[PDB]
């Protein structure tokens, strides 16, 4: 790894993919199929709808296959069908390619208590994993017994993830003790949580902030703010540490429809390093300590 | 072996949509998606001018007639037919042949298929691809990708006959009851 | 292709060994389960206890009771998680002892919360289901389009039920 | 699917040098890159040798 | 007559099951050939009998 310099290929914005296809792919496929613009016609809206529903990934190959298939179907309709020249609209896209493939895909649009969105820089682009926490045993294990709230975890946990979960659990316990000492929910309760896969082990610790947020939400029951995202690492003191793959996470967030997000102040320049059109429709929140996030996630 | 190879020789592909549709309908029932796709390929090839060939798989349970529909497509299209079993195979030679050096060394089965069909636009069927074992000395999955790659296959060669061959018109057909054990690049 | 499998749950230990006893009802599982299947069943049992507490706090059956479950094997690993809803339903039926509605089948993945993720291979599943003589079928709302992709001459007699959360599944299975 | 191979090919064309791709992914048998010892029946050289033979040039793009 | 079909070993550099399947294949049997003899032979009219005390161990393709 150290023998070369590693250059990142982030991905393509929906508009970016639109432009590339309407300038690079669509002409290429049309030439491959031997069609012409007159006979073969495509509008911006149809391709945008294709991108939004028929396809969802950091890559473009799926879009290539979709466009190839629809162009071949149009070639059929011209050679055989009655249409000398094809005009393509979202109305006709249903017959051309079929029913919509991908919905919003957002597992939760309300984020009930204990489940929180989080950006992960997966190998194949980014992902918006809904870290979920759960109570595996009723807190009334004993009206007098103060047995430790032993936690459970799943999702093929590697050692570093296990340590991240443990440190986050301890820090959340301390934070609740400081803020709401009267609450023993995280003190005396057998809790389980899950971490969806996809995050590379180096990027896995970025979910510590999401873990603590979900644990607190479960502890006091207020759902996290809708369309809000977070990701970071804690050093046992609530201090927020930097991470990598920020641009891919931002791209996924944009695709995910989340409008509010919190980043470490250290990576603030990196976010500012991105194109303006990328960061449209989102309100960032640069932080260094967890306390701020609390109010951000729990303004009320 | 080399002379027997059909060089620039292509079967007169059947380009009439109506007769092909009727043949497929009277050959099998259902598979409306498959009929639509194959006829779409026919239409584009007619529009495309020179005959061409892409690769696709019929994935589904057994006893479905995948081989039967492959035969129906081969006969309707006017192109030659041939099938190949790859399940549990571990010797890439059967794809890439031998070195031609050892007495009686045979070329890859694709060369034999070309010799039999006498055309550069036959129909080739590969079956139980998911059942490949790619054990010791094998890893034919790399060989399968080489053979299938739309850009490289035009210069595909076997160890026996070092000279390359074009495979831009052949129609490869794969079959498997599951889409998971099959390798991701394939 | 498709198949129908009777997931079974049996109590392998008396419910009340000791009324004051607070030990958990450790689960046991069969079906030649790959690891991912083990986490899937783990999640299913978690959500089962959660739903019971939400809807039947007085019942401790599922809580203090060591139960075994068998899922018949043969399914492809990719589709193995699709048994989460079935597992939850079987556990609940054992807990309340209410037999599931007859000729009623389902298959899906639960997000530990009751929200259902879509599953593939719907068409062959439905084919087998009909060949299983099952009338009412429960499916995710998301997979609905795939069901509508099917031709009419298949769907006859299928009282489909499209859901996104388990509460609807609970109510459909337990009309009471 | 972000054009890494595409940008590699574009660079190959721009520099006027030839383009070749090696699939090291999921590869452990170093023999594939170091060939054989030339003694085994039908031994082969390292894939670099095949790439150089195909490209016919000593300054291609790898 | 094939005796003890169930007792095959199918080992390193063995795997006669492939040879059996090609021999008995209703379509390939018509043009079967071997290493020493490089000529196809028809076998559609030949009658094949097989013996094995058990069926489970018999390979499925066979
Ligand atoms: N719709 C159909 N129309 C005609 N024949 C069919 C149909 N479905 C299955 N078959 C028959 O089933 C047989 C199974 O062929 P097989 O080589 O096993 O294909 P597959 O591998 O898809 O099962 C075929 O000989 C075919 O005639
Ligand atoms: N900016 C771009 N312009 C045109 N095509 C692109 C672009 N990015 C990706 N592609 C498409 O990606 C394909 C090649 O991508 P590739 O180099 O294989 O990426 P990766 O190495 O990540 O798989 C080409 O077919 C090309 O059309």
């Amino acid at each position: 790894r150290d023998r070369m310099e590693m250059i990142n290929v982030s991905g393509y914005v929906a508009q970016e993919k639109l432009a590339i296809a309407e300038r690079y792919l669509v002409p290429q496929a049309r030439a491959l199929c031997g069609l012409d613009e007159s006979k073969a016609k495509l509008s911006s809206d149809v391709l945008t709808l294709l991108i939004k529903q028929y396809c969802r990934e950091s890559g473009v190959r799926n879009l290539q296959k979709q466009v190839e298939k629809v162009l071949r179907k149009s070639a059929y309709k011209i050679v055989s069908g009655e249409a000398e020249s094809v005009e393509v609209t979202p109305e006709n896209l249903q017959d051309f390619v079929g029913k919509p493939v991908f919905t919003v895909e957002r597992m939760y649009d309300v984020t009930p208590p204990g489940v929180v969105m989080g950006l992960a820089w997966t190998a194949m682009g980014g992902s918006t994993l809904f870290v979920e926490t759960s109570l595996r045993r009723p807190q009334d294990k004993d009206a007098k017994g103060d047995k430790d709230g032993s936690l459970e975890v799943t999702g093929q946990l590697g050692e570093v993830m296990k340590e991240s979960a443990r440190i986050a659990y301890t820090f959340a316990r301390a934070f609740l003790m400081q803020h709401a000492p009267a609450n023993d929910y995280l003190v005396t309760s057998h809790i389980h949580l899950h971490v969806p896969e996809g995050a590379t082990p180096k990027d896995g610790p970025s979910a510590g902030c999401t873990i603590v947020t979900a644990l607190l939400s479960l502890a006091m029951g207020r759902p996290v703010r809708q369309n809000l995202a977070m990701t970071g690492e804690v050093s046992l003191t609530g201090k927020i540490l930097p991470v990598g793959g920020i641009k891919e996470k931002t791209i996924a967030a944009k695709r995910a429809g989340v409008t509010c997000i919190v980043l470490p102040a250290e990576n603030k320049k990196d976010f500012y390093d991105l194109a303006a059109f990328i960061t449209e429709g989102l309100e960032v929140h640069f932080v260094e300590h967890y306390r701020e996030i609390f109010d951000i996630a729990f303004p009320d | 072996w080399l002379t027997s190879i059909p060089w620039g020789k292509y079967s007169n592909e059947n380009l009439d949509l109506a007769r092909a549709q009727a043949v497929l309908e009277e050959d099998h029932y259902g598979m409306e998606d498959v009929k639509k796709r194959i006829l779409e390929f026919i239409a584009v090839s007619q529009l495309r001018g020179s005959t061409q060939g892409k690769i696709l798989c019929f994935y589904g349970p057994p006893g479905v007639g995948k081989t039967s529909i492959a035969r129906s497509i081969a006969r309707a299209l006017n192109r030659e037919y041939f099938r190949f079993s790859v399940g549990g195979m571990t010797d890439v030679a059967e794809i890439k042949g031998h070195r031609r050096t050892y007495v009686g060394a045979m070329p890859g089965k694709i060369i034999q298929c070309l010799k039999k069909t006498k055309t550069e636009n036959p129909l080739i069927l590969i079956d139980e691809v998911d059942k490949i074992g790619r054990g010791y000395q094998g890893d034919p999955s790399s060989a399968l990708l080489e053979l299938l790659d739309p850009e490289q296959n035009a210069n595909f060669l076997d160890h026996y006959l070092d000279v390359p061959v074009d495979l831009s018109k052949v129609l490869f057909i794969c079959t498997a009851n599951v889409t998971d054990t099959i390798p991701e690049p394939l």
